[PDB]
RNA sequence: AAGCCUCCCGGUGGAUGGCUCGGCUCGGGCACCGAAGAAGGGCGCGGCAAGCAGCGAAAUGCUCGGGUGAGGCGCAAGCAGCCGUUGACCCCGAGGUCCCCUAAUGGGAUAUCCUGCCGGGUUUCCGGCUCCCGGUUUAUAACUGGGUGGGAACCCCCCGAACGGAAACAUCUUAGUAGGGGGAGGAAAAGAAAUCAAUUGAGAUCCCCUGAGUAGGGGCGACCGAAAGGGGGACAGC
RNA sequence: ACCUAUCUAGCCGAACUCCCCUGGAACGGGGGGCCAUAGAGGGUGAAAGCCCCGUAGGCUAAAGAUAGGUGGAAAGUGGCUAGAGGUAGAGUACCAUCCCCUGGUUUGGGGGUGGGAAGUUAGGGGACACGUGCCUCUAAGGCUAAAUAUGUCCCGAGACCGAUAGCAAACUAAGUACCGUGAGGGAAAGCUGAAAAGAACCCCGGAAGGGGGAGUGCAAAGAGCCUGAAACCGGGUGGUUAUAC
RNA sequence: CCUUUCGUCUUGAAACACGGGCCGGGGAGUUCACAUCAGUGGCGAGCUUAAGGAGAUUAUCUCCGAAGGCAUAGGGAAACCA
RNA sequence: GGUGCAGAUCCCGGCGGUAGUAACAGCGAAGGGGGGUGAGAAUCCCCCUCGCCGGAAGGGCAAGGGUUUCCCGGCAACGUUCGUCAGCCGGGAGUUAGCGUCCUAAGGUAGGGCCUAAUAGGUACCUACCGAAAGGGAAAGGGGUUAACAUUCCCCUGCCU
RNA sequence: CCCCAUGAAAAGGGAGUCUGGAACGAUCCCGGGAGACCGUACCUAGAACCGACACUGGUGCCCGGGUGAGAAGCCCAAG
RNA sequence: CAGCCUGGGGCCUCGUGAACGCCCUGAGCCGGUGCACAGUCCGGCAUCUCCCUACACCGAGAGAAGACCCCGUGGAGCUUCA
């Protein structure tokens, strides 16, 4: 029932209210992840690690260290482009071209969100 | 004189000052009335059929 | 000045602040040259009371 | 664009080069110039069906 | 020597071309707020804070549940610091606060400001004070308890224009419109025939399509202009 | 109070990132494979159904709001037939006159002015008046569901425009700056690439996102940042001039 | 070698008439309704459905709906004749 | 189908030529020398001298502007030149009263009432109130102190209710 | 002295007289206490106001010597 | 019936820094033609280019839809025995 004019749609993604920002973070897990979790896609959190499929630096594995929730993109360590001075700045790669490799089971509040998605028992 | 000096004497108080209602410096003290915010003889707000061009 | 505290008693948006832009804010915006367009001056203007 | 009181400055002004209509200092409202109402604006009153 | 013309290059302006978190039309939903203080303005308020927006001295947000689920600290990248896993920020609902003027109504205002009288506890402070309706008490003294203004257009009702047209113009028309005044609501108005029409019939009102530029009016001039019936919608009547 | 439904909220929700080449990036070209009740649409380094959201369809309530049922109470309480009797709205109808309007015209409605009834065995109406018969209604008090009038607002769609147009308004504030003592009038102004990676560093100047050189990056038209025309002016290329349009 | 400068107003008057510095961008016979014609097609003594209803993937669409209007006879004021 | 442009003394934006031309004279002012600062000095600063005003270019007081006042640092524009300078820009600070408020004229208003159909209309009457920073209206000066204001802060003498 | 012009009113003060009241009691002095709120910077104009401007226009108001009647002109004090 | 001198302009130089006339850049003059008075047309006369100053003779110079006359079945105003 929501409209299909291009203009309105773009307004949502340029004006995303805060409690909906997970939407532009969720990325594809790996098969091994879903093998013991029974789930295809999920929102990113810190303390995690990911692999990449697109871009000039395809095929990297790092750690989830930086994020841009309001507009929806992340960054990983061990991947930088040196500025003129010589200090590193973090390469910015979107979740759209990444595959997660592992998560953090130390929250008990991210955990139940995993559970409620009809994944099988534990 | 009809030229510039006619503008000379024009340093005295404004014949219309800040009326407390509409935020327009348009309260004619001399007439005991605001010609803008309507305060002074209408309990109702001054409003017309022709605030603009239709 | 015997201003009868109707204009000086009110302070702010009336009788205050044709102010310059805050400095550190300019650093934040990184804007080329930051201004308040609302800039006015006593010699060239006539504040509408 | 009709939300104006613009008017010609009359004639013999010369400084008013033309009977273009201007509002107390600037020109508007004319079909030919900036921003004013269109020459013949389309309206929903026009027929559509065959 | 000027150059002249054309062309290459550069700057000076930014049309073209492209892109759009903007407006515009439509249809459909929805469609009153107000003395428990409106709408409308004026002021303040963040660490460093100008405008907007939000906020009201309880000033970038207070509480409680509900959802949400790892970052948040607006527009908007700086310095510095904090909130967050004892559930943040956000969104929903419920509350709490909620300055001043303002129909503003304690009284006064060319002051968005000053200033009384009662009663309350009492340090801060809190309640009440034009025109009316019905009660207390004396039969004029105060006291108990409840019509005002705004809102985009729309609606109802009184008052009421010229411009032009008639190739002039005065009757007429333009026209009960532009506009004035009052008064509402989300719709208003109106609503149960002293109705029609006509061979003895129909059965509130309203709007839509026709009837129909027909009837009929007027220097018979421009022009104005029905009703009845039929066809549709919902059709409620006390 | 309770139950049911609806609205305020978030949630589920398929299929490839497989091979080769180009390409800074694949969302491109070739090959290969698959879901589809979901190929509206949007995003992601380009033109992606199967990379991400959303979509068709389905699901969510503490607490509120709306609607319905479930609840309680009060009042007034025979029906028909025949006869007799009674009631049934005033300056109101109506009339004369003046005025107003509507087609209402010797015919309508309203008002002022003056008169002025009947009232049940009453009255009115049935295109001039009057009379006669025939036909149909009952005012001078109420009150009323729905069927229609509209966009301050909210969803949706569009043979509406692409920044001198589109409503004035797409921008740091727009009825804002401002012009006016005043009612009022009323502006201008979009684009750095995807990531500031905003040119570290070395020389000139005091400085200027200034010069030069280097560097980032596909590309620097790198802040005055997309593309970049003319009117213009400057350097150059090619002709060409002081006896002449 | 041959050659009065654009547009317009105008008998000609354009050259002593007017408006014309250059460049770029904007910019002016449209809408409705009626009447009448042409062209085109569908049907035909008929034509035509409106307003409107029902169903539908929902303004598209299909069915229904002559309501009505024009033609189908004219004359005159009428009684009427036709 | 908002539809093809050279004009419409068209509109809007850019830029031409006259062109470095006019003007930066005219109303009785005028500077000079030496030193300093700073990149840069006729223009800014220091010294001396000199000319002019001198019932005003001096001195003190309003309505108005609203920080135009002061301190510190600056010069792209802003200044009719320049400019190290400024009423300009940027960073900070700054007005205190026992020695206007009250009353009232011209008048005015708000209400009660007299009309207006209504009114945001008029209103002769009555009531209540507004109406002067030069009208009237209790009472202080002196000295002294900060860059910035003072009969207000420090001291003495007071003074009025 | 002039007037066919007769030249504002309140509040605010002070006093006088008569009534009632209580006996304590000051318009005396002495000691003590208090006295809202708000105006308060600057400029008054050949640069601070208006006239679109750092404008020979207007809007003000009030106030040394000599020479000289002089606020005339000149020059010079203060600045 | 004219003359001399002085201040500020006007001269020049540094700095700042406009607007008017513009179909044009092609315009020298003289007769002629033609809307009856030309820059281009016709026929002659000449006419090297560049620069500065003074002059306003011309450019039918510029300034302003002529203030006059008349027209429009155009206004406004005034008056009366319309």
């Amino acid at each position: 029932m929501i409209s299909s004019k291009p203009s309105k749609q773009r307004k949502l993604v340029y004006n995303l209210p805060n409690h909906l920002r997970y939407k532009l973070l969720t990325a594809r897990l790996s098969e091994d992840l879903e093998k013991q979790y029974g789930i295809k896609r999920i929102s990113i959190r810190k303390g995690d690690s990911v692999k990449l499929m697109r871009g000039s630096q395809v095929g990297y594995e790092g750690k989830v260290v930086e994020v841009d929730r309001k507009r929806g993109r992340v960054a990983i360590e061990g991947l930088t482009k040196k500025k003129a001075d010589g200090t590193p700045v973090y390469v910015w790669v979107h979740a759209s071209k990444v595959i997660i490799t592992k998560l953090d089971t130390g929250d008990k509040e991210r955990m139940d969100a995993i559970e409620r998605k009809r994944k099988m028992r534990e | 004189m009809k030229g510039t000096p006619s503008f000379g004497k024009m340093n005295k108080t404004p014949t219309h000052v800040r009326c407390r209602r509409c935020g327009r410096n348009s309260f004619n003290a001399r007439k005991g009335y605001c010609a803008a915010c309507g305060f002074g003889r209408s309990k109702k707000i001054r409003r017309y059929s022709w605030q603009n061009k239709k | 000045k015997h201003k009868s505290l109707g204009k000086k008693l009110r302070l702010g948006k009336a009788l205050k602040r044709n102010s310059p832009i805050p400095a550190w804010v300019i650093i934040k915006t990184q804007a080329e040259i930051r201004f308040n367009p609302l800039r006015r001056n006593w010699r060239r203007n006539n504040l509408k009371v | 664009g009709k939300r104006t009181s613009a008017l010609s400055f009359g004639i013999n002004l010369g400084i008013a080069r033309v009977p273009r209509v201007k509002g107390s200092g600037e020109a508007a409202l004319a079909p030919n110039t900036v921003g004013g109402r269109l020459a013949f604006p389309p309206t929903t009153e026009k027929r559509l069906v065959e």
